[PDB]
């Protein structure tokens, strides 16, 4: 049906495991041939049946191995290929829409949803064949073998089916609420083993417990009564998958045409070992079903994922340019959190060369000017002329060359040298790497580091990492050029030789950059060319620090408020 | 077999002899299936020849044997489909809450790790339902082949020996095989573990690797590493099929064998036809539990892991507690040689250590890093106890106060966070339960949060959205403020939020705390000039080593290392 994916390999592999089931079939037919041929005549050992039997045995095994060798390259390639188009999706996705958005969701994704996908195939494929071709070969034998016992065997894997499906007339009526149900324990279990480290410093913990409590006990009283609603029909399908009522019916059958007409013996053993198969078909039926259901929610899940970016509107086209920083006209919102405008109309010219360090609310109209800058989202209303030409024009190769982010945080890899390596050149300039190290003030703490400059830092080296992983990323900063530099926040660690250190090194950042020091405090403040106020997302005034500071607007009441504290 | 069996007997809780009824119950339907194969080896042998009444007998005989095999298998799904499983996964749910009650909070607080694993166990002890289901299919596995083999040792005994040697040759080899198996599944896993660790490095920072340049170098190294692992996968896995394909067929080349043996043994010696028609029915009856029990040889591993996870995470204990007879009036807290080692991150992250807080008013602190400026006030909840010293508050020892007592005694004033955007009636009570509405409302306006409850909706029993929506960082923080003022504890451990909440809300911050420090002890870590200066008795840490103590003016004028950070 599906053509897009590895199709050939996969219906390969399919047509093959049905083929080794219809000649496992054809192995059966072969013992209950020379079974007759050996009550009919007891003799000596008979030649061209018991060797059909042993050929289509080995025939079966050797069919079943490529079926399974095939399905599973099938399912290797099928990882292969979603994971590298995950990859180079998410490569190329809007950043905004990614870590906002789905920062461990994507790793969650591209692990999940393909092991599934690969499990999905491989396991899945010969369950197809031998649940969708065993079933419906038995059939036709059996009414070939015997008119007979092979209604007698129908009769019996339909039995339960008809008493299963007339014992929802006694519905269910609990797959949504019985779902909502597991959804509320599922969310007020996350609630209490989050809120236990918290509470604890209060009251022993009792509120928090009694509510995880009595949302345990109305689960229980949802999940015990899904259990009594499923009891019977769960119950009576896993009796009816037994083989003794098969059994039963064959025997019950052969002592019942013994009296109105003998069918023949060999007959009756060929519909006996048949039946049995066509019995058990059923049980495969119901996992491939259970496989496909949470397949196809894993694919739902793979689409909206491969769906929900689309590639940020790339252009690579203008060139690089001069006359760095300016806005034109912005009025963006925040996406996905706030309907109305995180700014309004911001439009200013900076030249390149000076410092422009900015404040306003919060980072609720402050930062997202740091957020707009690297094109983590593109406005719905204006045009960003970084240079001549706008982002649009971007030449994204250049976005990365031109702006030097440094952010708050600055999440780091495991290999500390190439921690400041890895951001604009890899390569080896290491007298180069430590003289950047020097000049930044962070060279002394990576030099008392145990794994010298190269430390394995992980995720666990805590000691290793400290607070200076922005004395790190901002020496990296000072490794490449990279003329616009942008601080989204500086100072915000703070330690007290992140207060010192700190203050030189980025003295030893502003050398030749036209920077952007989105600053918390009013500390690089008062030593900036322009301080732009902004509030609600409007800018509010334009000019330097003592200019505002000297017209006494509301820069007068903030500067006031910071001469506090 | 015991290290599985009493961790599953005790995993379940006051539904173990429901749980052992059932396992008889299974017990005896899969070896009175086994007997019901016994009792078609003579029906066949009747039915070569006719015989009716012999025919009759063994099929009458077959009827009892099937009718009890079926009452006994559904009587032992009854204890999943009745309510047992439900309130065994319920007891053991409400034993593992209180299990997070009462475990020592460094080890839930310590890693990252050890926190999203307590925070699995809650939902990953769903497991139950497969391992009622398991029981099943690994019974019939082993019993039924083992009860129809048994019996056919003394009717014919030729097919007896290889019937019996076909299934301990597939599952006890299955289980002899576990270390290759593993070995198969790990040579997989391990690669697939250090590719997730380059996914997830690539997932967190790829906003830093699109921006930064090596979306050529880092990207196509991932992309190279993704063929490896293909590469990788295949040529484990030709191997893996070629030796895995007859651990399937076992049972189909057991049944060809059988024939073979069966049919030599009839051309050769007895007359043992009908008897090799039956057995040729009894093997591929045995097909269909191997078939779906090598599909659940996975969930034995998890429900084996969880088992041991569970009574490892179950096994831990909580904090000593002896001979409480004590009134703590007195708040001196003197830490006296305090030198806890944290983990093998973090050293000895305190070295003898002195420290008196005995103020009414304020006694702050600055320290080096991690070690040695928060891990005190880690130790001041005895979250750990110390590898060496004392913790006096007052005169009293913090080992011999219960942790009722201890933890209405002092109270921390977070970070931000923890409302659970529900009414901030219960937000503000669970500050201390027992309090009324008017205990709320005058203890809600001293923290200066009165003004945010009358400017939002609904009044007082408002939710404040889907996560404190409409509350803000120094208007959720007043919350904590407002919960250690109604709390009243004498002890106040006080991480200020200043450096995220200065510029917006640091009047209103200041001012509550400035109502909250009034006569009692207040432990403060910041960095602002009237918190740097003006606080108190001030403190001064490198690796939990105390130095320049006194007020800020001695250690200013000491021109020591307090002068050195102060001048910057």
């Amino acid at each position: 049906q599906v053509i897009t994916p590895v199709r050939r390999k996969v219906i390969l592999a399919m047509a093959l495991a049905g083929l080794a089931a219809l000649t496992s079939l054809g192995a059966l037919l072969f013992l209950a041939w020379s079974l007759r041929d050996i009550r009919a005549t007891p003799d000596a050992i008979p030649a061209w049946p018991l060797g059909g039997v042993i050929g289509c045995v080995v025939l079966t095994f050797v069919l079943r191995l490529q079926a399974f060798n095939t399905s599973h390259y099938a399912a290797f390639h099928l990882e292969n290929i979603l994971r590298s188009r995950l990859a180079r999706k998410a490569l190329q996705l809007p950043p905004g829409v990614l870590q906002q958005m789905g920062s461990g969701s994507v790793a969650k994704v591209m692990l999940d949803d393909v092991k599934s996908l690969h499990i999905f195939v491989a396991d899945s494929t010969p369950l197809y064949a031998r649940a969708i071709i065993m079933p419906l070969a038995t059939i036709v034998i059996l009414f070939w073998l015997d008119w007979r016992l092979a209604i007698a065997t129908l009769g019996v894997l339909a039995f339960g089916s008809v008493v299963l499906v007339l014992a929802r007339q006694r519905s269910e009526n609990m797959a949504q609420r019985y779902h909502k149900a597991r959804e509320q324990v599922s969310a007020a279990v996350i609630e209490f083993v989050q809120a236990m480290p918290v509470v604890r410093t209060f009251d022993s913990g009792s509120t928090s417990f009694l509510r995880y409590q009595r949302a345990l006990e109305e689960w229980v009283d949802v999940l015990k009564t899904w259990y009594r609603k499923a009891g019977f029909s769960a119950r009576f399908s896993f009796s009816i998958l037994n083989p003794l009522p098969t059994l039963f019916v064959l025997i019950w059958s052969g002592y019942g045409l013994l009296h109105y007409g003998s069918f023949d013996f060999i007959a009756w053993v060929a519909v006996l070992l048949l039946g049995s198969g066509m019995a058990e078909a059923v049980m495969p039926m119901m996992m491939l079903n259970n496989l496909v259901a949470q397949t196809r929610l894993s694919i739902q899940r793979i689409y909206q994922v491969l769906a929900m970016p689309e590639l940020s509107l790339p252009q690579s086209d203008q060139q690089p340019q001069e006359a760095s920083i300016t806005f034109e006209q912005v009025s963006f919102h925040y996406p996905q959190a706030r309907t109305g405008a995180a700014l309004q109309e911001v439009s200013f010219h900076v030249p390149a060369g000076q410092i422009v360090a900015l404040v306003g609310p919060s980072g609720a109209g402050k930062s997202t000017v740091a957020r707009l800058l690297l094109r983590y989202a593109d406005p719905d209303k204006g045009h960003i002329r970084i240079g001549g030409v706008d982002l649009r024009d971007m030449q994204t190769d250049t976005l990365m060359k031109q702006l030097s982010f440094v952010f708050q945080d600055n999440f780091l890899f495991a290999d500390t040298i190439a921690n400041n390596i890895r951001l604009g050149a890899p390569d080896t300039p290491l007298e180069a790497v430590i003289a950047a190290a020097r000049v930044a003030q962070a060279h002394d703490f990576i030099s008392a580091l145990p794994e010298g400059y190269n430390t394995r830092v992980g995720e666990r080296g805590v000691f290793l990492s400290g607070g200076q992983r922005q004395r790190i990323t901002i020496a990296r900063a000072l490794l490449q050029d990279r003329p616009i530099l942008v601080l989204d926040e500086a100072t915000a660690f703070a330690d007290p030789e992140n207060e010192a250190a700190l203050i030189k090194a980025l003295a030893a950042a502003m050398r030749g950059r036209t920077v952007i020091m989105v600053a918390h405090r009013l500390s690089m403040v008062t030593q900036a060319d322009v301080i732009l106020l902004f509030s609600d997302g409007q800018l509010r005034e334009m000019g330097n620090h003592t200019q505002l500071l000297a017209q006494g607007g509301l820069y007068q009441r903030l500067w006031q408020h910071y001469q506090q504290a | 077999w015991r290290v599985i069996w009493r961790q599953l007997i005790s995993s379940v809780g006051s539904q173990a002899r429901m749980l052992r009824r059932s396992m008889l119950a299974l017990l005896l339907a899969a070896f009175m299936q086994g007997i019901a194969f016994a009792c078609l080896y003579p029906i066949i042998d009747a039915l070569l020849r006719g015989d009716a009444p012999q025919l009759l007998n063994w099929a009458m005989a077959f009827s009892v044997a099937a009718i009890v095999t079926l009452v006994l298998r559904w009587y032992g799904l009854g204890f999943e489909y009745r309510g047992h499983l439900a309130q065994a996964t319920h007891e053991l749910r409400l034993r593992l809450g209180e299990q997070l009650r009462r475990v020592p909070l460094e080890k839930l607080q310590r890693g990252r790790a050890g926190e999203m694993n307590a925070l699995l166990l809650g939902s990953v002890d769903e497991n139950l339902n497969y391992v009622i289901a398991i029981a099943n299919i690994l019974l019939l596995t082993i019993v039924t082949p083992l009860t129809a083999s048994l019996a056919t040792l003394w009717i014919d005994w030729r097919l007896g020996l290889v019937m019996l040697l076909i299934f301990p040759l597939l599952v006890p080899f299955y289980y002899w095989r576990r270390p290759a198996m593993r070995r198969q599944m790990q040579t997989l896993g391990e690669a697939h573990q250090r590719l997730s660790g380059d996914i997830v490095e690539f997932a967190q920072g790829m906003m830093v690797l699109r921006t930064c340049g090596s979306d050529a170098d880092k990207s196509r190294a991932l992309l190279a590493h993704f063929n490896a692992l293909e590469n990788l996968q295949t040529r484990t896995h030709r191997q893996g099929a070629g030796a895995t394909m007859l651990i399937a067929s076992v049972v189909e080349l057991g049944l060809q064998v059988v024939v073979l043996s069966g049919i030599v043994w009839v051309v050769t010696g007895t007359l043992n036809l009908a008897f090799l028609i039956a057995a040729v029915a009894m093997i591929m009856r045995f097909a269909e539990p191997m078939a779906m029990f090598i599909s659940y040889t996975s969930v034995v591993e998890l429900i084996a892991s969880a088992l041991q996870r569970i009574e490892q995470f179950m096994a831990i204990a909580p904090l000593p507690v002896a001979e409480q007879s004590e009134m703590p009036e007195r708040y001196d807290i003197r830490f006296d040689n305090v030198s806890y080692r944290y983990e093998e991150g973090d050293g000895h992250a305190l070295n003898h250590v002195s420290l008196t807080f005995p103020a009414a008013s304020m006694s702050a602190l600055v320290g080096a890093s991690g070690a040695g400026k928060t891990t005190v006030t880690k130790l001041l909840m005895r979250y750990a106890d110390p590898q060496q010293g004392q913790i006096s508050i007052g005169g009293v020892d913090i080992r011999r106060l219960t942790p009722e007592q201890l933890n209405s005694l002092i109270s921390v004033v977070f970070q931000d966070v923890w409302l659970f955007d529900d009414t901030l009636l219960a937000n503000i009570r669970i500050a201390r339960p027992q309090a009324t509405r008017q205990e709320v409302e005058e203890a809600a306006r001293a923290a200066q949060c009165l003004e945010f409850i009358s400017r939002l909706p609904q009044g007082w029993l408002t939710p404040m959205g889907e996560m404190g929506g409409q509350l803000s960082g120094g208007e959720r923080q007043r919350i904590s403020i407002a919960r250690a003022l109604l709390k009243n504890a004498p002890v106040v451990i006080l991480d200020e939020p200043t450096a995220a909440l200065d510029i917006e809300s640091e009047l209103a911050v200041q001012k509550a705390i400035d109502n909250l420090v009034h006569n009692r002890t207040v432990i403060i870590i910041a960095h602002r000039l009237s918190t740097i200066a003006g606080a108190g008795n001030i403190l001064v840490m490198e690796e939990g080593q105390v130095v320049e103590q006194g007020t800020h003016a001695q250690l200013l004028s000491h021109h020591g290392r307090y002068q050195a950070l102060w001048q910057a």
